[PDB]
């Protein structure tokens, strides 16, 4: 009974940097932050993109996606009501492909944030996603999608 | 021995990089004659004691184990002559069947040795024979107490 | 591609929607979310055949692929479009690069393997046992692309070695070491698996001891 | 594992991705690359240090709420990064094996399982003491540096321990 | 040996009839003609019965009426030397264990275990077959 | 049938032991982490392929059934041979009782 | 009395179902009559106790009755022959092969869920010049110029020159009523029409059963290559409303999760539903817009959780 | 391989003498030294494959 | 026919009078044939106690504790049955 009701394989989170928030009627999958940092933090005032996929669990709808703002004044450029038993993909995570060169509704609801606060990759930051059905705190992480490691300066032995 | 040295590969150290404190392997067994030691490590349930500002790690146990093991192996004929009382000059061997108690004791000891040796290989046993590692560990834990008893009973009745 | 995504969606809608929601969000306690897993994850998981998993147990085992290379690419592209993530390496032609993934250095690849891979797999890439019903499978069967994608995406109880931990150079080096160990003949006679002490002791007690005792019975008498 | 030169390179939190483990060592600024003769011996000392190796594991954010901390080690984790000694608390073998989605630090010498989510305490096998957690943080330029020494000795236990 | 022969010729006749009718009624009146699985199985079970019955009929013609095949036969008629009936032997359990080792080596794909089980099976079958022929040790 | 023993009595002992151990190995699917054979008793084809039910439980089930079947075949050989050859002097094959 | 004496068969909703139910009633009558007479015989011979008043006088010892055995071996042949004739005639009315089905539903049934394609709609009154899509059927013929060898082999494919991972047998349609693990697939059908079901299985052989039809079939992976008549027609569905359907084979671990539904509506309601499904709308939206519950009303896609004691 | 055979043959010999009772009155000391001997062999084997730093 | 009867003079040494008898063990005189039932029962109780105490350790799971409990209960039941039968004189 290693394959009983409590089985290791079934209860597994995806091996993705972004967190998964199932709270509310809508499910938030692969929520993360694209924020390349060249120093300890990313200085306040620099725009960082907010990625996630919103999936409407029920066919009966929570397609509003009202504000989803927290400390940082989240802004949803080209906000639209995409979720209808489908997927709302706000941005273009590193590796995300485009079917055609033209983009419907211009940007596909890209979410950007002005930090107003230092942030460094490896931390958890609370982003309150608000929907007409309810609200959820997710603690969005910071993800470096495809950027290779930067060249650390060569060490000088002493 | 020459045929084995040719046709069978023993300790292919080149596959085994130079020792580093950080590098590891999953197998990590010693030769079969210390596999009983390693299995005794694996099966002994993580029992430690903490005196006044001191620690008695679970590893200590195995040392005591070896003591007892050796202390019982080296001294066995004297225990045999103390219990049985045979203090006579014996030159004719005895068929194992003719000594059911000692045959059962030796079968029990061999059973415990085999259980410990295979417990050391519980990692590989689980990998090849699909059994959960925890299941093998607990099979060995219950066995080091049960299997000796069953083997003693069976060997006694078999000798008779 | 448009047709590629169409085919991937067709295959997905009738093979895995049960484990993963139609929107690729994992069904609760059946399968995880495929958003952000990437084309590399899909390629490694389906090419090895693991994904039509057909049971929830301690460890999903490898099995014959349920889809062909083109269908593997279709599924991977579908998943890549949905969430966006790691992508399987490819060569100039466009196929899954396998020869090009063999790093030139092997000693450095060997150090990388022993520090990272051997921890659970083996000295020489064989399998290893894990906590409760889990294990690390043998690396002999996996092709260079499969090894690379396995490192690039930690399937289950595998640490996920991002491109930053092991840069494409280090990943190719480790792939080269894995292939070299897997296909290298065991110098010094039949290599009894890769585990030394256990097969070696078993072979002693069978071959050498049975031979010696049989020869003793032949030379000696019975009484 | 480069052949001799710069075997150790500074590290950044972004490098470890959720559900990823990397072995890290205590590299000083003075212990520069192995180019010179003075170095390549300090680096050899770091490599051969029995208790030097540590494993840094990035706990998945979704699993973050499950983490149970150790008294006096509540801030040792830098966000979702946890540094635990690789040296097993039982007989001092490296505990290299790491299982994500179950967060099990496994030692193969004697098959001992520590829970990585909860402070790295042994939940199976011979080990009875938790792996020592290394304080970590990020310094100037965002590189991961130990935030201090282990609050307790890190190798396998001995008589003069836990006082 | 005539009654147990006739039994097998009756079975052979029925099985031949069944195979023929199945083949005829599947080659047409079926989606894909002859099923080729049930048909071959019926044909070769007919062959099974045919071989056993042919051997039994051969022996029956070769054999004069035995007491067991003779009605109104006294028990004293069959009294006499019966053949060798193997006494106690521990080789069957060893053969079973050897085949079990080979079987687990097959199920669990362990080619080394398959080879070890095959060697054990050969050794144990040799022991069983040679059990009552091994001459005394000559020293 | 008035016989002293079965035709090949070492063979029927072998049949019993082949059964016992084949059944044991088939049942041993449970100790495995994946578990025993999840496909129905009938074990229809595609569900039994390595793709579906890839666990070692199915393989153990298959091989244990093979071993038990070999034991059963040997038992059948033994019993048919015993009935045809080993019989009492007066026990005509139409005078042997219906259980035989 | 019939429902109780039907041994719990759901009164069919199709002419074929009704006739099968009548055959079942008759067969159960015959079986119960035979069972009653045999039980009477057994219990009445059980009245033959060893009465103590009987001295050492053993019974007639008769055995070996020729005429009685001949009679009771002839009569069962008569009963089974009549049953076989009724079986053949009823079976004839189960695969009629009407070349002009009113609606052809493509029941493609994959591991642990279903999918219905509405392959074609053709109403006799005159309407619905509808057809399935079928650009989606693509093969996997691995007819590459060369394999691992330098030349020569030019391997074509394992099976009939193609790969096992071909999936050509599957046919895809424009209006797919796919069901998710959290959404029960509801098959919308018109009442009073001939409905054909083209049965296919994506992954593993398993079963398609609608108990109210009093009929079932096995969706095999590739029925044509298995000499199977996967497609089957239903002459009519009088009763409207929802009716459960169940997988009646072994799909796999989540084999009990395969439950689907068939919601038979009026022909005009079906027309509206198909009109609103042609336009981009889920099955739930189309059903709701015709003033019908969106979710399955006979069954629910019960918990994906492995069980009750799982810690959420 | 000779080290492994040395160990295994020592074990088999020990089992033989134990089960046959060859350790009784005349030959306890032999047993004792043999036991010590076995122990030494084991440890030397440990020191053998431990010599090549691996 | 190639065999001859054997006879052995074996030094006999307790006086093999208390404990086992040749009827129970046909080779009682030829060597150690009696293990006291007291050591049986004590060892069985110790085995059961060891099985229970292993419930205390480092293992979050409880299937393991239940298996330990079952095996120890089986051992205790066997020892109790044997002791009861011996006390009553092998009855029931
Ligand atoms: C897959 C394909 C592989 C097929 C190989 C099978 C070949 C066997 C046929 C040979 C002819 C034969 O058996 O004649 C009986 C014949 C007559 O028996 P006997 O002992 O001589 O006569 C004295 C009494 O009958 C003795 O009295 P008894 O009471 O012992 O009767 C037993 C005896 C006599 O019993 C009979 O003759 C009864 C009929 C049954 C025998 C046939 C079954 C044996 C093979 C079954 C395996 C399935 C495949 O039969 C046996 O010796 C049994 C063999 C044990 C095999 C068990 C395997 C597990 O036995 C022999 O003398 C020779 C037997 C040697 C068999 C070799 C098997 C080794 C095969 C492994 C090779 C590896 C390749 C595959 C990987
Ligand atoms: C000889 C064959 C046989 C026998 C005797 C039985 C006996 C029983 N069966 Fe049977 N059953 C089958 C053969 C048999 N079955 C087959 C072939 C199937 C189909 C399998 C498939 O679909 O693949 C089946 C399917 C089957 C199912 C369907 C399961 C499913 O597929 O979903 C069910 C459900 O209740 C069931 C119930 C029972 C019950 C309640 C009994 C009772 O008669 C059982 C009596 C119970 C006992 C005798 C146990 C009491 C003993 C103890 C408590 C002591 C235990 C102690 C130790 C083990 C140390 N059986
Ligand atoms: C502490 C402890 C012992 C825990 C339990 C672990 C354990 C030993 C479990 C049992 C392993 C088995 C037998 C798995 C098969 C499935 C199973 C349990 C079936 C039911 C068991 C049962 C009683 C069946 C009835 C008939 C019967 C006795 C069957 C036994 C079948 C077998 C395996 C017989 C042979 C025994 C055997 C050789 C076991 C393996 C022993 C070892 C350590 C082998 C080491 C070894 C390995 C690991 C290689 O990879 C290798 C590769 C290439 C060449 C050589 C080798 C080699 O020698
Ligand atoms: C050992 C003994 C007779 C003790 C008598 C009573 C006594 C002195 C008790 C006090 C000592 C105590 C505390 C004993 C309990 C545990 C114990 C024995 C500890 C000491 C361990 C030790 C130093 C020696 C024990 C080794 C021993 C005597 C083994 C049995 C030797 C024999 C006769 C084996 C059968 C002959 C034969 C054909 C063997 C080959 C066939 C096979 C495969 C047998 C099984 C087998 C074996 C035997 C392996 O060693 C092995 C190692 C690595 C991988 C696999 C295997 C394996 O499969
Ligand atoms: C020579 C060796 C002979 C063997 C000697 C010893 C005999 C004594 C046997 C004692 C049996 C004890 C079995 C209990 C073991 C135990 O306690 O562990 C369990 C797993 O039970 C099991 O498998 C049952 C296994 C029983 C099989 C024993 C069969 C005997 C075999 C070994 C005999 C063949 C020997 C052949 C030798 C060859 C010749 C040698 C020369 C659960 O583990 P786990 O896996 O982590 O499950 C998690 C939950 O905990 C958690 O809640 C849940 O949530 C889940 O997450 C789940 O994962
Ligand atoms: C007096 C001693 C006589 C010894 C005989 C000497 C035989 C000489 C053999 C020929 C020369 C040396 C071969 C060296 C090349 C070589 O090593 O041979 C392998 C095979 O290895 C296997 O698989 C096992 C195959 C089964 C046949 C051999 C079994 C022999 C055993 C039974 C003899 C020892 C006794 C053990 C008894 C134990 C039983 C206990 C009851 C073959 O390649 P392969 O098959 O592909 O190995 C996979 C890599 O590819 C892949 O990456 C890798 O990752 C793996 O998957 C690897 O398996
Ligand atoms: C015959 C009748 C025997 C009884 C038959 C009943 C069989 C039902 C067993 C499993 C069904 C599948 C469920 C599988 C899930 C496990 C159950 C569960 O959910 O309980 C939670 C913990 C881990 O969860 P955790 O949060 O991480 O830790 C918690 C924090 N304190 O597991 C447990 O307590 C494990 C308890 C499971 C029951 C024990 C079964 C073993 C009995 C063996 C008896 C054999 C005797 C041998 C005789 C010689
Ligand atoms: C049954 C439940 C299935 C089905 C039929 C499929 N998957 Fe999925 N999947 C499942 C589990 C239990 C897990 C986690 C453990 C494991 O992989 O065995 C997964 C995981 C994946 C992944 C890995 C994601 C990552 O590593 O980040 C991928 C890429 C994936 N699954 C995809 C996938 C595809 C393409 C499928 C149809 C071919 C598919 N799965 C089916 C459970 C199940
Ligand atoms: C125990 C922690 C762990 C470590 C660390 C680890 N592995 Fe793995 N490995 C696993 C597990 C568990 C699997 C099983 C994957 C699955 O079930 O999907 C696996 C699978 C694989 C596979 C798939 C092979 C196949 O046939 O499916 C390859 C290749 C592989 N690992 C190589 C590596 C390499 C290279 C490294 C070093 C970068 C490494 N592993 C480090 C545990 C680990
Ligand atoms: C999931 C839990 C729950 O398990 C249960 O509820 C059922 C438990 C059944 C009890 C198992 C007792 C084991 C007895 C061992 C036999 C004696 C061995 C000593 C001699 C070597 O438990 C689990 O985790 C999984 C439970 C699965 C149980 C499967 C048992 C299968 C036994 C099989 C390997 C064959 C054993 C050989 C017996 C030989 C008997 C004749 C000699
Ligand atoms: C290797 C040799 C092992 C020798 C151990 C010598 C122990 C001395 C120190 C014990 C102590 O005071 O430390 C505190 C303790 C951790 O906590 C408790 O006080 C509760 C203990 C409850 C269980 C006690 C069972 C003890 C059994 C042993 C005495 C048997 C040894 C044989
Ligand atoms: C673990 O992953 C598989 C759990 C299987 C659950 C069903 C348990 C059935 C047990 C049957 C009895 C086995 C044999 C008992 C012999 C003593
Ligand atoms: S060496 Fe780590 S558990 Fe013992």
């Amino acid at each position: 009974c290693s394959a009983g009701q409590i089985s290791q394989t079934t209860t597994q989170e995806p091996a993705v940097n972004g967190v998964n928030a199932q709270a509310g009627q809508v499910s938030l999958r692969n929520v993360h932050l694209r924020a390349p940092q060249q120093t300890d933090y990313v200085e306040p005032g620099t725009t960082v993109e907010l990625l996630f996929v919103a999936a409407n669990d029920s066919t009966e709808s929570n397609k509003l996606k009202s504000i989803t703002s927290d400390v940082g004044e989240v802004t949803l450029t080209g906000d639209s009501t995409v979720p209808a038993d489908g997927v709302l993909i706000v941005g273009e995570p590193d590796g995300q492909i485009q079917a055609v060169e033209n983009a419907e509704a211009a940007d596909a609801v890209t979410a950007e944030v002005e930090l107003t606060k230092p942030i460094t990759n490896g931390l958890l930051y609370d982003f309150t996603f608000t929907f007409e059905d309810g609200e959820t705190t997710v603690a969005v992480p910071i993800s470096a999608g495809e950027q290779p490691r930067r060249p650390v300066p060569p060490a000088g032995p002493g | 021995l020459g045929l084995m040295g040719g046709l069978l590969t023993i300790n292919p150290i080149w596959n085994l990089g130079p020792y580093k404190p950080s590098q590891v392997s999953a197998g990590s067994q010693p030769d079969f004659y210390m596999m009983w030691t390693d299995g005794l490590i694996r099966l002994w349930p993580a029992w430690e004691f903490y005196p006044f500002g001191h620690t008695i790690p679970q590893g200590v146990w195995v040392a005591v184990g070896m003591g007892l093991v050796f202390a019982l192996l080296i001294a066995y004929p004297f225990i045999e002559k103390k219990v049985t009382g045979d203090d006579a000059h014996h030159n004719l061997l005895q068929r194992p069947r003719d000594v059911p108690v000692r045959t059962a004791i030796g079968s029990m000891a061999i059973a415990l040795y085999l259980l410990l040796t295979f417990a050391c290989m519980n990692d590989i046993i689980a990998l090849k024979f699909h059994i959960s590692l925890n299941a093998t560990t607990w099979i060995g834990r219950i066995g080091m107490v049960v299997l000796p008893a069953i083997v003693y009973f069976v060997a006694y009745r078999w000798a008779i | 591609q448009s047709a590629l995504l169409r085919t991937g969606k067709q295959l997905f809608e009738t093979s895995c929607v049960s484990c993963h929601g139609a929107n690729l969000q994992g069904v609760p306690d059946r399968g995880p979310s495929l958003i952000g897993t990437g084309e590399a994850a899909v390629y490694f998981q389906v090419s090895t055949g693991r994904m039509p998993a057909m049971r929830g147990e301690a460890q999903a085992p490898s099995k014959p692929p349920h889809f062909d290379e083109s269908q593997i690419d279709a599924l991977g592209a579908y998943v890549q479009a949905n969430g966006g993530g790691p992508t399987v390496p490819r060569d100039d032609h466009g196929a899954v690069a396998q020869e090009s993934l063999i790093g030139g250095d092997v000693a450095r690849g060997g150090d990388l393997f022993r520090l990272n891979c051997a921890s659970c797999h083996n000295f020489t890439g064989k399998g290893g046992a894990l906590s409760s019903g889990k294990y690390a499978p043998d690396l002999g069967d996996a092709n260079p692309a499969q090894i690379y994608t396995a490192m690039l995406t930690g399937p289950q109880n595998m640490p996920k070695f991002s491109d930053r931990q092991l840069t494409p150079d280090e990943k190719r080096d480790i792939v080269a070491y894995v292939r070299e160990s897997a296909e290298t003949p065991s110098y010094g006679g039949y290599g009894l698996g890769g585990f030394g002490p256990a097969p070696e002791g078993m072979a002693m007690w069978i071959i050498g001891m049975v031979a010696a005792i049989g020869v003793a019975m032949w030379i000696g008498s019975r009484a | 594992g480069r052949p001799g030169e710069s075997p150790f390179v500074k590290m950044r939190p972004e490098d470890i991705d959720a559900g990823g483990m990397e072995t890290v060592f205590p590299w000083r600024e003075s212990d520069g690359d192995g180019t010179t003769v003075e170095s390549e011996h300090k680096l050899t000392e770091i490599a051969m240090g029995v208790r030097n190796p540590v494993m840094l594991i990035r706990i998945k954010p979704a699993d973050m709420h499950r983490v149970i901390k150790r008294k006096g080690q509540e801030s040792f984790n830098f966000g979702e990064l946890f540094a635990y000694t690789k040296v097993c608390s039982h007989l001092g073998c490296p505990s290299s094996l790491y299982e994500q989605q179950t967060y099990r630090i496994l030692c193969p010498c004697h098959q001992s399982q520590f829970d990585a989510l909860e402070f790295a305490k042994p939940i199976f096998g011979p080990a009875a003491r938790a792996l020592a957690q290394l304080p970590i943080t990020i310094d100037e330029d965002g590189y991961l540096v130990a935030n201090g020494d282990f609050v307790e000795p890190v190798g396998p236990a001995f008589w003069e321990r836990k006082s | 040996m005539h009654i147990e022969a006739r039994l097998f010729e009756i079975l052979t006749a029925f099985f031949a009839l069944a195979a023929v009718v199945y083949a005829v009624l599947t080659a047409m009146f079926a989606t894909g003609g002859v099923e080729w699985a049930g048909t071959t199985a019926l044909v070769l079970t007919t062959g099974l019965t045919l071989i056993t019955g042919t051997f039994f009929r051969f022996v029956a013609r070769r054999l004069d009426t035995r007491p067991e095949d003779y009605e109104d036969a006294e028990i004293s008629d069959g009294a006499g030397e019966l053949g060798f009936f193997a006494p106690h032997s521990w080789w069957p359990i060893l053969i079973s264990l050897s085949f079990s080792t080979a079987a687990v080596g097959a199920a669990l794909w362990l080619p080394w275990l398959i080879a070890a089980g095959v060697a054990f099976v050969i050794t144990s079958v040799c022991g069983l077959v040679f059990e009552y022929y091994w001459g005394p040790e000559k020293h | 049938i008035g016989a002293p023993d079965v035709a090949f009595p070492r063979l029927n002992a072998l049949s019993f032991w082949l059964f016992l151990f084949g059944a044991l190995i088939a049942i041993a699917g449970f100790i495995t982490p994946g578990g025993a054979a999840d496909f129905g008793w009938t074990a229809y084809s595609p569900l039994t392929d390595a793709i579906h039910s890839p666990g070692a439980g199915g393989d153990l089930w298959i091989m244990g059934l093979a071993v038990g079947g070999l034991g059963t075949i040997l038992g059948g050989v033994n019993m048919i041979t015993t009935v045809v050859c080993m019989r009492a002097p007066g026990m005509t094959m139409f005078r042997m009782p219906i259980f035989t | 009395w019939s429902d109780a004496l039907a041994l719990g068969w759901p009164t069919g909703i199709t002419p074929e179902a009704k006739l099968n139910r009548e055959l079942w009633i008759g067969s159960v009558i015959a079986s119960f009559a035979v069972g009653a007479i045999v039980w009477g015989l057994i219990f009445w011979t059980s009245a033959f106790h060893r009465k103590k008043a009987t001295d050492t006088e053993l019974p007639r010892q008769f055995g070996y009755n020729m005429p009685l055995e001949l009679t009771l071996t002839v009569i069962p042949f008569l009963i089974i022959s009549v049953l076989f004739y009724f079986t053949v005639v009823v079976q004839e009315r189960m695969m009629h092969k009407d070349p002009n089905p009113e609606v052809v539903i493509d029941v493609t049934a994959f591991q642990w869920n279903w999918k219905f394609g509405y392959q074609k709609i053709a109403f006799a009154d005159g309407s619905f010049d509808y057809d399935g899509a079928d650009p989606e059927r693509k093969e996997a013929m691995t007819s590459r110029p060369e394999g691992k060898d330098e030349h020569g082999i030019e391997k074509v494919g394992p099976i009939r020159g193609m790969t096992p991972e071909d999936r050509t047998y599957l046919n895809f349609d424009k209006i797919e009523t796919l069901g998710t693990s959290s959404e029960i697939p509801v098959l919308v059908l018109p009442a009073g029409k001939r409905i054909e079901f083209v049965l296919n299985s994506a992954d593993v052989i398993h079963g398609f059963w609608v108990p109210e039809f009093l009929f079932k079939r096995d969706v095999l992976p590739e029925p044509k290559a298995n000499n199977s008549d996967n497609v089957f027609q239903v002459s009519e569905i009088q009763q409207t409303g929802a009716f459960v359907g169940r997988c009646t084979e072994m799909c796999g671990t989540f084999h009990a999760m395969m439950n689907f539904e068939v919601r038979v509506v009026e022909p005009n309601d079906f027309k509206a539903y198909i009109d609103q499904r042609n336009a981009g709308k889920t099955n739930a939206e189309a059903l709701a817009a015709i003033n019908q519950p969106p979710l399955a009303i006979t069954t629910e896609p019960f918990e994906s959780r492995r069980g009750e004691l799982v810690p959420q | 391989w000779a080290a492994l055979m040395f160990a295994a043959s020592i074990m088999v010999h020990l089992a033989r003498i134990f089960f046959t009772g060859a350790f009784r009155r005349p030959r306890e000391a032999n047993w004792v030294i043999g036991s010590l001997l076995l122990i030494l062999a084991m440890f030397e084997g440990f020191f053998g494959y431990s010599l090549p730093d691996d | 026919m190639s065999s001859t009867q054997d006879r052995s003079q074996l030094d006999p040494e307790v006086e093999r009078h208390t404990g086992v008898d040749v009827e129970d063990v046909p080779s009682a005189e030829w060597g150690w044939s009696h293990m006291p039932i007291g050591v049986m029962h004590i060892g069985g109780l110790l085995s059961a106690a060891f099985l229970l105490v292993m419930m205390r350790g480092n293992h979050v799971g409880h299937v393991e504790d239940w298996f330990l409990i079952g095996f120890a209960a089986v051992i205790v039941a066997l020892v109790g049955r044997n002791w009861w039968l011996r006390r009553r004189g092998w009855i029931r």
